[PDB]
């Protein structure tokens, strides 16, 4: 499923919901329309790897979470597992993704 | 120098 975070508060508890399951964080700009428009391969790949837990960040309404990272640019995905940053990277990639998860799997 | 690829945070937001 996807989990919107809203503040960093939840993105804590939400690294914990997972547990040892991959998760991935997308910090796309919402306000940003080449940003929300690649949210469709974030979005459909969730139930793609129904076993990876994937999170939607928003710089501007969750710029909480955004700033502890420093996010010098969007869209940026995060990689996190039982609450540990293994990976990270910037571009509109989609395909990208795809390789990172399965190189986390 | 602005690539649409990646938006700028320069952005007043």
């Amino acid at each position: 499923m996807v989990k919107q975070i809203e503040s960093k508060t939840a993105f804590q508890e939400a690294l914990d919901a997972a547990g040892d399951k991959l998760v991935v964080v997308d910090f796309s700009a919402t306000w940003c329309g080449p940003a929300k428009m690649i949210k469709p391969f974030f979005h459909s790949l969730s139930e793609k790897y129904s076993n990876v837990i994937f999170l939607e960040v928003d710089v501007d309404d969750a710029q909480d979470v955004a700033s502890e990272a420093e996010v010098k640019a969007t869209p940026t995905f995060q990689f996190f597992k039982k609450g540990q940053k293994v990976g990270e990277f910037s571009g509109a990639n989609k395909e990208k993704l795809e390789a990172t998860i399965n190189e986390l799997v | 120098p602005a690539t649409l690829k990646i938006c700028s945070w320069n952005v007043d937001g």
